[PDB]
């Protein structure tokens, strides 16, 4: 039969997004490539990243790269600077915290 | 006086196998590939299916995205 991934956890989606929001906002404020566009680029990525967590993410093996491309294309569509840069940061932090936090939250190894 | 060696975990599987990892997906260390085979190294996953065999390759590397002014 075909595998069934665990259902997404809205509680974990909120918990991971808030930690995600704090980390990247401080990170991109240290680069001059964003200037005064700190909040809007942060705001755009937060909603898209949270949307993936609530709907498509269900644990290990579900870290799709499609949402990370969504921010990269959208920012250039909105003329916001650092389109590739913001998506590069977001995919990097998700590879160190999202994988580990899901196992601890669910009690699985 | 110089040789190179790209690390690529190449798997050959029958068409009747079951694949637990989707195409163009990112995996980590000790990520299960089939019921009896586990990936030694993680990373990008690319799968090609032939007439009688399914070829699964595991790619480990740093993923970057194109820019408007990049001339790749």
């Amino acid at each position: 039969a075909e595998y069934k991934f665990p259902d997404p956890i809205p509680e974990f989606a909120e918990a991971e997004t808030k930690k995600f929001r704090d980390h990247m906002a401080k990170k991109l404020a240290k680069r001059d490539l964003f200037e005064d566009s700190v909040d809007e680029i942060v705001g755009v990525c937060t909603e898209i990243f949270e949307t993936f967590l609530r709907n498509e993410y269900g644990g290990p093996g579900t870290l799709l790269v499609i949402p990370f491309i969504d921010m990269a294309d959208t920012l250039n569509e909105r003329e916001l600077p650092g389109g590739p840069q913001a998506a590069r940061a977001a995919i990097k932090w998700a590879q160190d915290h999202v994988d580990k936090d899901w196992k601890e939250w669910t009690g699985t190894d | 006086d110089r040789f190179f060696f790209i690390p690529e975990e190449v798997h050959i599987l029958p068409e009747s196998s079951a694949i637990m990892v989707e195409n163009y997906s990112i995996i980590g260390v000790d990520t299960r590939i089939t019921l009896n085979i586990r990936s030694q190294v993680g990373g990008l996953i690319r799968v090609e299916r032939k007439k009688k065999r399914i070829e699964l390759k595991i790619f480990s590397g740093d993923i970057h995205f194109p820019d408007k002014t990049d001339k790749i």
